[PDB]
């Protein structure tokens, strides 16, 4: 009765999710990752699209999935 | 924590493997620790250096605040005071003390630390020990009580020292005297509070006369129910003989140590030989695999079916394997030769297994 | 920490290479480059450039 | 061990052991967090 078959190998080695893990939330006291981070009156016209390219795209420090880039440091915004 | 004030007071003032210890400093900087030499030769420089400074030339210290500390929390330990007079008293006293120094004074200090260390491991075994101020009370009281009773005499006095056992023999049991009358209760903040000397103003007058009476239940209602908790409580004392029997103090004492002793005793009693290995197991399934591929889609004979079936497999897992999977080629290959039908099944349903005697 | 990260020895930060051989064609473009590595430093090719 | 690293303490700096890594296009991640 083992099911470390099951998961996705890492190779040679299950990737077995950490076990404390398990969702809860209320009102109070919960806090989840991720947060809101974000005829022109005026012609500005550059920093007004770059402005809103920016406002469709993202960034933040936990979204470590795979690599964070190269040389390093370890910084904010948890 | 701890309660040895020493102990559970350097917690608080100390570092932790600073040079208050030197010999292990010493031994750990040069090369001597066996555990995990070479682990200081490789630190870097300043570190190392200052760590050296500090070992040839020590830094002296001032214990005051430890000793004045260590009595604090002595005191705070054995009810001297409450933990936020502890907060206060400890200023206090470091004032105190700022004001009066001298040699003397930090003499006296260290004689006061190891004093109160005693005091305080003195006072936890004695607590667990049978709390003698309840033994003094008993003493008084049986004192104030007559020794003499006119019917019977060897029961009352049997009875006195098997009160006498009781109270000693189980601490945290309370003996005082609160009103003009002496109690006793079974447990600090506990029920079964016994009226001591109700109940032995009651029972002197049952003790030489009740023996022939216990048959009938003619007298049975002078015994007041506070005087029968006080017997029932010491039914496990006064074993059997002690108090004579075929009396009626004596056949109460003996049912209701019958009683208990049932109880107790109860109380503490309470309340196919190979089968593969999950590596085996999922070589086994892809022979099976393999070999009705080939066989199904390719038309190949069943003995090639096997031979390229062999081939195909990892090298390092058919080298470590190569027992297991030798025996099973073999093994299939002379079941396609004798019965094709089982060969055929065997190779084309899973959850089949290798019937016993192919081990 | 202070030993085994940085060689005292003089050693350059960044080298620039000269082209060693350059032929044009009417559309095209082709550069050779003799690119040197110190006997004792390793490089990280990710930071060369043109 | 090693004293070619950073030492925020009189103990070492050290990541993890398994750390070298990869990425695919293909969604051969789409994986998850550092944590």
């Amino acid at each position: 009765i083992n099911f470390a078959s099951l998961a996705p190998r890492h190779g040679s080695r299950p990737f077995m999710g950490n076990w404390q893990d398990i969702g809860t939330s209320n009102m109070s006291g919960g806090a989840f990752s991720w947060g809101s981070l974000w005829k022109a009156w005026n012609s500005s016209t550059g920093q007004m699209l770059r402005d809103k390219l920016k406002e469709q795209n993202f960034q933040q420090k936990v979204v470590d999935g795979l690599a964070s880039g190269i040389s390093g440091v370890v910084d904010l915004a948890n | 924590t701890d309660p040895a004030v020493r102990a559970a007071l350097q917690s608080q003032p100390s570092g932790l493997n600073s040079t208050d210890d030197w010999r292990q400093v010493m031994d750990r900087i040069m090369s001597l620790t066996a555990r995990n030499p070479d682990a200081f030769r490789q630190q870097p420089q300043a570190n190392r250096l200052s760590a050296i400074l500090e070992a040839v030339v020590p830094a002296r210290a001032n214990p005051t605040h430890e000793k004045v500390l260590a009595i604090v929390n002595a005191l705070a330990e054995n009810r001297a005071i409450r933990p936020d007079e502890a907060g206060l008293v400890y200023d206090a006293l470091l004032q105190r003390v700022a004001r009066y120094n001298s040699g003397n004074v930090q003499t006296n200090l260290d004689r006061l630390v190891g004093d109160v260390r005693e005091a305080v491991a003195q006072r936890e075994r004695a607590q667990q020990q049978g709390n003698l101020g309840s033994m003094v009370a008993l003493n008084a009281f049986l004192s104030t009580q007559p020794a003499n009773v006119p019917r019977g005499q060897e029961d009352y006095t049997n009875f006195v020292s098997a009160l006498r056992l009781m109270v000693t023999e189980t601490p945290q049991s309370e003996v005082y005297q609160s009103g003009p009358d002496y109690f006793f209760q079974t447990s600090r903040q506990g029920l079964q509070t016994v009226n001591l000397s109700q109940a032995f103003k009651n029972l002197q007058g049952l003790w030489g006369v009740r023996a022939p009476t216990g048959d009938r239940a003619t007298v049975s209602s002078l015994l007041t129910p506070n005087s029968r908790l006080l017997l029932l409580l010491i039914a496990p004392f006064t074993d059997s003989g002690s108090v004579s029997r075929d009396t009626y103090l004596g056949h109460l004492l003996t049912l209701y140590r019958e009683a208990i002793g049932q109880a107790h005793v109860d109380e503490h009693t309470f309340q196919s030989l190979h089968s593969l290995n999950s590596e085996e197991e999922r070589i086994l399934r892809y022979v099976q695999q393999s070999v009705s591929l080939n066989l199904m889609r390719d038309g190949v004979t069943p003995s090639v079916a096997l031979d390229m079936t062999a081939r195909n497999m990892e090298p390092g897992m058919y080298a470590s394997n190569r027992p297991f999977i030798n025996r099973l080629m073999d093994y299939l290959h002379r079941a396609a030769a004798v019965n094709p039908e089982y060969f055929t099944n065997a190779i084309l349903n899973p959850h089949w297994l290798p019937p016993p005697g192919f081990y | 920490p202070t030993h085994d990260v940085t060689t005292d020895r003089s050693q350059r930060l960044t080298l620039r290479f000269i082209p060693v051989d350059r032929e044009d064609t009417a559309y095209s473009y082709k550069a050779r480059f003799t690119l040197a590595v110190g006997d004792n430093r390793v490089l990280d090719m990710a930071s060369t450039y043109f």
